[PDB]
RNA sequence: UACUUAAAAUUUAAGGAGAGGGUAUCAAGCACAUUAAAAUAGCUUAAGACACCUUGCCUAGCCACACCCCCACGGGACUCAGCAGUG
């Protein structure tokens, strides 16, 4: 169960298409620094994933899991979770749904629907 | 057998700490080198108190003692007699072992010698080769020609005793006979002109209570330490020579009066003390001045 | 005047006081925070000096930051096991959570400096070679070794030129 | 990058050479005819060293022997004059194949396989014979195949062990003391599982190489 | 005489050099096992797990 | 370059200037130049005597034993160097050019008496 | 080089965290994508694609070249960019 070559044996983006079939183009971004001014700014790569049942859309952030062999020649990826839905969020610390800063659902309730 | 007392052994390591003093001064004395500017902090009594502590402990690393050891032993022993290559060298040939975790008294350096025989480098020869591969800042590879007697006696005259040592202790191993000497020989001009002055608060007056103490010779010592108001050190460098030679007659003595404090002293005088009639006469001079000015 | 706000954080002295080295496992650490809010003060502190002093110690983990996605601010740390690691940063100072993450996910001090000294193991004093790698380019450097001849002249024994001029006299 | 581009010509030179080696592979009574005038290889204009002179003409190669023999001496026992020469214990090949070069109109050129007894020592197993185009073979008569391959094994009188060199006897020595064994045995090097076979020792032919077709 | 001798001693030095490469061989094979397998790494492996 | 074929070996790689020799030894791919591209600097050798009359070698043994326990081979003059420090066995022609140079200073030596006993005659004569 | 199986040196192929010359009056490229019933209409691009121009760089050294046609079956104008030397 050897694992990939590729450096990105994990990485996080945003869907940023999802127009070929059962894949879905991710853009990530790392920070690297300029060494002249010494300040960190966003390098951004695109990443092909494989969406093997469609549920991505766009706009939501995904964890991509590296394939062992490269299933093209673009498609190196696939789709481990879905971090962030797109209007969807369920907030991590509480596990309420949550629309931008605010709760659709008190955490002090326990609606359990 | 009662173990002869050693330099390190934590109760030596008290007393000479003690008759050496401390002088936040002194030990931080600032040194002639290229300079940068100086950095200013904001500080409450509080916090300049924490401050001055550090500083008190960094002088406690600063005078760490150098190692009072034993003149080491020749090495004298052959490998190999392989006479087969007599007369094929003309020069000898020293093999140093240069690998990087050894310790550098368990390194192996041989010499194989135009006659044949494989045998292992003297100590001179061990010093110069481990210099050459394993440089340390402020040894040389050579040894520096101001340890002569004439350059040694020119650093006397100006007063720079403690830079003679720190020289030896840059250069020479402290098992070294080149080391030994020229301590004994710093030690001994520190008595004849009773400078004991130079060397304290360093991390070498030390050494040179210990070489009067086994020398038998704290008499100088004793008389500038008491001139000095220093009369606890004089008693604690007197129960350092009753530790020393305990079958001593002074320390034997000690035992019979139980003395404490200035009447150690004033044992020592009776008994042991080369030079007895001062001690007394400044111990005597010291009393009079405390007890009529106080 | 260098530009921007705080232009210290745009030093390599500030850059290299981050203490926060992670461990091999660390792939990716996410910031979710808010810009407006009270609580989450420390968390957009964290952002605005710590995190580069995070990546500058970590180059190789992807640090990806969200804006006023959630109520609440949270780092969440991507293990290379497949384990998520959730810290909840609210109402922590910047300095707070610089220290929780340490614990919980950095390496400790005596695991870097076996690294360091490992590190080192093929640089050797004695070597010889160029000023890059070495202390000594030649042995004429050292004191008691016969010196260059560049800068001293040899004798004229020791020189093959007059060598040569022997051979033939004989 | 993607401006690096197809090199078609250097594709097609290679496999083509490449087939034209195969179809026009030289034969053993081509590589290794000799001109005895001259003592020189025509295929390619090598002169033989000057030490094997005198037996290039005195001397017979190994399919001239077997040339001359019903099924190619199969059975039958080859030594070497220069075995002969330098060792006293019977040293000679066991014959169980031989691919005679037909080509040769007069099959002396070709390969052998057979089972090596080196200075009275036999091998297990067949393998093909090496320098079997050298004048250097001497087929055992059957009646004195006897008296030849008789050998009595003596008691083997090399060392088995030896000390260690000087400075890494006393390195070994320092180490038990630091770790605190205590023993005055001798460092010994065991010489038992590194012995050298002798130079002449026959080599592996399968894994040799052979010369190219290329005439000079 | 002196091919004869000089021959003797090629057989000796070279089988005499083969046991010492051997013994190196064995030494660094040692040393690579102790440091992938040794006491010491099995226990840093578990005590970083728990 | 990019060598296909070839071993490591360890060998004295020259440095120095002209009439001042300096060796480094180096573990080095045998097609490699002699002062170029090595692996490991496993010591240096200074052949001209110092001020005290040595001639300096340094091995670094640890270094040198894993590098022949990998198949490093070693170079003529480097195993006679490891021969003299008494690490190897001295190598034969060591020993048998020292045997060379008892047998020709003897040669030497009788014919000087042989000369001196000519010079004898010649005494003798008057 | 050891074992008849394991340690190296040295390469090769496929890759990608990041870094990597100039011209934007070079602004579009034109198959450059995915799926795997063989359909879908996608892929790169102002965060600089594509095109053109220039340059050995990564410097214990590395890379490319070896009379010319990128290559070298073949062909041609048919060999010192090894040392010395010549026009
Ligand atoms: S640079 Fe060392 S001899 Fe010249
Ligand atoms: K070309
Ligand atoms: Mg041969
Ligand atoms: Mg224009
Ligand atoms: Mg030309
Ligand atoms: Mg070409
Ligand atoms: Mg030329
Ligand atoms: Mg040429």
């Amino acid at each position: 169960i050897v694992r990939s070559s590729v450096h990105a044996k994990w990485v996080v983006g945003k869907v940023i298409g999802t127009a070929m079939i059962k894949t879905a183009k991710v853009r990530a971004t790392r920070l690297v620094l300029d060494p002249y001014l010494l300040k960190y700014f966003n390098k951004r790569k695109t990443y092909f994933a494989h969406d093997a049942l469609q549920q991505c859309s766009v706009g939501d952030i995904v964890l991509l899991r590296a394939l062992p062999v490269p299933r093209s020649k673009h498609v190196k990826h696939e789709l481990a979770e879905i971090i962030f839905k797109v209007g969807r969020v369920i907030d991590p610390v509480t596990g309420k749904p949550c629309a931008g800063t605010a709760y659709l659902e008190s955490p002090l309730s326990e609606p359990r629907e | 057998e009662v173990k002869k007392p050693a330099f390190m052994d934590e109760e030596v390591q008290r007393i000479l700490t003690k008759i050496t003093g401390l002088d936040l001064q002194k030990t931080f004395r600032p040194a002639i080198q290229p300079l940068k500017p100086p950095t200013y902090k904001l500080m409450t009594q509080a916090q300049l108190e924490e401050a001055t502590r550090l500083a008190v402990e960094a002088a406690k690393v600063r005078l760490k003692m150098p190692p009072v050891l034993e003149e080491r032993k020749p090495i004298n022993d052959v490998l190999a007699e392989d006479k087969i290559l007599e007369g094929t060298e003309t020069n000898k040939y020293v093999f140093t072992d240069i690998s990087y975790n050894i310790p550098h008294r368990e390194r192996f350096i041989v010499v194989r010698e135009p006659s044949g025989t494989l045998r292992k480098a003297s100590w001179e020869e061990r010093d110069r080769v481990i210099q050459i591969y394993f440089p340390k800042e402020g040894r040389r590879v050579l040894p520096p020609v101001i340890f002569k007697d004439e350059n040694l006696k020119t650093m006397y005259s100006q007063d720079r005793h403690a830079d003679v040592l720190n020289l030896c202790v840059a250069q020479f191993e402290p098992d070294s006979a080149e080391y030994i000497k020229v301590h004994h020989q710093t030690y001994e001009d520190i008595d004849r002109h009773g400078k004991y002055e130079l060397l304290r608060s360093t991390r070498h007056f030390g050494g040179m209570a210990w070489y009067f103490v086994n020398k038998k010779k704290i008499d100088g010592l004793l008389i500038d330490q008491i001139q000095r108001d220093l009369v606890d050190d004089a008693t604690s460098l007197v129960q350092l020579y009753h530790m020393l030679h305990p079958d001593g007659q002074s320390a034997q003595e000690a035992k019979e009066q139980a003395a404490e404090g200035v009447d150690l002293i004033k044992v020592f005088a009776k008994t042991e003390a080369q030079r007895g009639a001062y001690i007394e006469l400044a111990l005597q001079t010291y009393q009079e001045i405390v007890t009529s000015h106080s | 005047p260098m530009k921007g706000r705080f232009p210290i954080r745009r030093t390599l002295q500030y850059l290299g006081r981050g203490d926060v080295v992670f461990k091999e496992s660390v792939k990716i650490m996410t910031v979710n925070y808010n810009t407006y809010g009270e609580l989450g003060e420390g968390a957009r502190k964290f952002v605005f000096f710590n995190i580069p002093q995070i990546q500058y110690k970590n180059p190789w983990v992807q640090i990806m930051m969200f804006k006023n996605m959630t109520p609440s601010p949270f780092l969440r740390f991507y293990l290379d096991s497949g384990e998520q690691v959730l810290v909840d940063v609210e109402t922590k100072s910047n300095k707070e959570i610089m220290e929780h993450i340490k614990k919980i996910l950095g390496k400790k001090e005596e695991t870097l400096r076996e690294e360091e000294l490992e590190k080192q193991q093929r640089f050797h004093p004695g070597n010889f070679g160029p000023r890059k790698y070495c202390l000594r380019e030649c042995m004429c450097e050292v004191e008691g070794q016969v010196p260059c001849p560049g800068l001293v002249p040899l004798p004229k024994e020791m020189t093959g030129k007059y060598k040569a001029a022997l051979k033939a006299s004989t | 990058r993607k401006k690096v581009r197809p090199r078609l010509i250097a594709e097609l030179a290679r496999r083509v050479r490449a087939l034209r080696e195969q179809r026009n592979q030289p034969r053993d009574s081509q590589l290794y005819a000799l001109d005895y005038e001259t003592l020189t290889r025509p295929h390619s204009g090598r002169r033989l060293p000057v030490r094997a002179w005198a037996d290039v003409r005195r001397e017979s190669r190994l399919l001239q022997l077997l040339a001359r023999l019903p099924l190619f001496g199969l059975g039958r026992l080859v030594t070497r004059k220069s075995w002969l020469w330098q060792h006293d214990e019977p040293c000679y090949w066991r014959l169980t194949r031989v691919r005679p070069d037909y080509t040769a109109q007069n099959l002396d050129h070709g390969r052998a396989w057979g089972i090596l007894t080196f200075k009275g020592k036999s091998e297990d197993t067949a393998r093909e014979i090496e320098q079997v185009m050298y004048h250097d073979w001497r087929l055992v008569p059957k009646h004195e195949e006897e008296a030849f391959t008789a050998f009595t094994a003596k008691p083997e009188d090399r060392l088995n062990s030896v000390p260690y060199p000087p400075l890494l006897r006393a390195m070994i020595l320092a180490e038990r003391q630091k770790n605190g064994d205590t023993s005055v045995q001798e460092p010994l090097l065991n010489l038992e599982r590194t012995r050298m076979r002798p130079w002449d020792y026959p080599a592996k032919q399968e894994t040799k190489g052979r010369a190219k077709g290329t005439p000079v | 005489a002196e091919f004869f001798v000089l021959t003797e001693r090629y057989r000796q030095y070279r089988e005499t050099v083969r046991a010492l490469r051997l013994e190196f061989t064995l030494e660094v094979r040692r040393k690579l096992h102790e440091a992938r397998a040794g006491v010491l790494a099995e226990r840093k492996a578990q005590q970083a797990i728990t | 370059k990019a060598y296909h074929g070839g071993h490591l070996t360890i060998r004295l790689a020259l440095g120095g200037c002209t009439n001042r020799p300096f060796y480094r030894i180096v573990a080095a791919h045998n097609k490699c130049p002699r002062d170029g591209r090595f692996v490991e600097q496993l010591g240096s050798y200074d052949p001209l005597p110092n001020s005290h009359g040595e001639k300096l070698v340094a091995l670094n043994l640890d270094r040198i034993r894993h590098w022949i326990g990998c198949g490093a081979h070693l170079s003529k003059p480097m195993e006679k160097l490891l021969g003299l420090s008494g690490f190897f066995p001295l190598h034969p022609m060591m020993i048998t050019n020292a045997e060379r140079l008892r047998r020709r200073r003897a040669r030497e030596v009788l014919l000087a008496s042989q000369k001196a006993e000519s010079e004898a005659k010649e005494t003798e004569a008057s």
